[PDB]
DNA sequence: AGACAAAACG
RNA sequence: GAGAAUGUCGGGGAGCCGAGGUUGUGAAUUGCUUUCAAAAAUUUUGAAAAGCAAUUCACAAUAAGGAUUAUUCCGUUGUGAAAACAUUCAAGGCGGGGCAACUCGCCUU
DNA sequence: CGTTTTGTCTCGGCTCCCCGACATTCTC
């Protein structure tokens, strides 16, 4: 009914344990095989290899892990740079960000799930963004 | 009497009635011819209606889509009036 | 004869004219229209909004005009994660490199060209890294 | 077919591409003696 | 009347 | 060659209106086809439903769409990357016109 | 598949600005 994706912020929130309540939250939403995009799992595995100094074998096996049973990667569009391009003249964040936006626009996603993006910001008519720890 | 023909004719609008009215493209409206090729070096073509070269430019993106369904990335667009080079049957250009 | 591929550094000499040497050989590349992959083009993205800090505008729309004229991206390969892992047994580079390197690969792409990846190390028999400024 | 198989495997990938030409993503792959569910004609089971 | 867009004919 | 006045013949742009046609909704009447569903002798007659229509009437839309509540509108024109424009574009004052809104002139920056 | 054939919205009124070509007189 409504297609949902989600961002770096909740995997690595999964992956961390400091905070117990915002890893299970992260945990309950990939229970519903959230979609997801390319770009994420890049940012993701970056993050992994830079704050975690985790090993680039464990890394990778948890990739393919998440990405077989967990989640579902998004085809990258071939329209992401023009579309990108059309939102940052109406839109002001980083690149990155718009990147993913316009990556999940273009796949249908309906719901994308993030905090650093000014949350129930309505992105072109098509996607809103669901801040979900709150 | 209602006279009959089969073709593809699309709907003029999705508002209340307008999605029971079928039209033809207009005259001249054909201005964009879409040439890809996939991985081995066939050629695929297809010419883009104009409501999605409409939408298309509306989104701010490309008139042509740069991949057709089967992912054989687009070559180029041809328009009316274009100029093309045809190379000798035993020429192979691919970067002349 | 055999597909060619690029990685950042060969865009990124082409962009810095510091090296004029250095930027003409990299120009002198981008003329025979070599491969690339999407990664490549995002990181490419990365470094010129942080070292170089030029403005998103200006940098999509090179990027648009480069993909547009000068070079091919390459469509990403699903199979880059588990050749990845593949690769990873044999091979000790960063885990970007190798990433790169799969989907180079995955493509078809004969020759990559690169400095930081020991030129001249052939990558599974499929692949040669060729340094090109020397 | 069996060799597309041995060659998948031999490059560290999985048995069945994850993709087919059209770009359909793989829902999943059978082998013999494997178990499914059919839903009834009215269950929708999309996230069951 | 003209020349495009697509049915229709082999 | 330029200008001013007076006629003739053409061309361009804009504006206030009108009548159909088409598609679709509903109705009155009559048909063709199929199926059900009976009666009768593979064939004939009858009810119901669906598809396709005809004749006539009321109504909805009429470039997809986007504004607005003014008795207002923009959407098939030209330039060209700025997706930006052209095709409305100042201020006063001194008057004419009206049932007044609104319209037509004069004077100085 | 390669080629030819076919069909393509239509009619009415009235007003008010502009421009050019051609004639006539005269002036500079
Ligand atoms: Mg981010
Ligand atoms: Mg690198």
């Amino acid at each position: 009914l409504d297609k949902i994706a989600i961002d770096t912020n909740i995997l690595l929130y999964a992956y961390d344990n400091r905070d117990l309540d915002k890893q299970d939250r992260a945990v309950e939403i990939l229970l519903k095989k959230p979609f997801v995009t390319q770009l994420v799992v890049f940012e993701f595995i970056k993050v992994l290899e830079r704050r975690f100094k985790m090993d680039k074998k464990e890394i990778t096996k948890l990739t393919i892990k998440l990405l077989k049973e967990v989640i579902i990667p998004l085809s990258l569009h071939r329209d992401i740079y023009n579309y990108s391009q059309f939102l940052l003249q109406r839109y002001n964040f980083g690149l990155s960000d718009i990147l993913v936006l316009s990556d999940s626009i273009l796949n249908n996603c309906t719901i994308l799930l993030s905090e650093d993006m000014c949350n129930g910001m309505i992105v072109d008519k098509k996607l809103k963004i669901v801040n979900p720890f709150l | 009497v209602r006279v009959f023909e089969l073709g593809s004719k699309f709907q003029v609008g999705q508002t209340g009635n307008k999605k029971g009215k079928y039209v033809e493209a207009a005259k001249g409206t054909n201005l964009f011819f879409a040439v890809y090729e996939d991985e081995k070096g066939k050629r695929s073509y297809e010419t883009i209606p104009l409501n999605e070269v409409i939408e298309r430019q509306k989104q701010g993106l490309t008139s042509v889509p740069l991949e057709n369904e089967k992912g054989s990335r687009l070559l180029f667009d041809l328009s009316p009036n274009d100029l093309v080079y045809v190379p000798e049957i035993d020429e192979n250009i691919d970067s002349n």
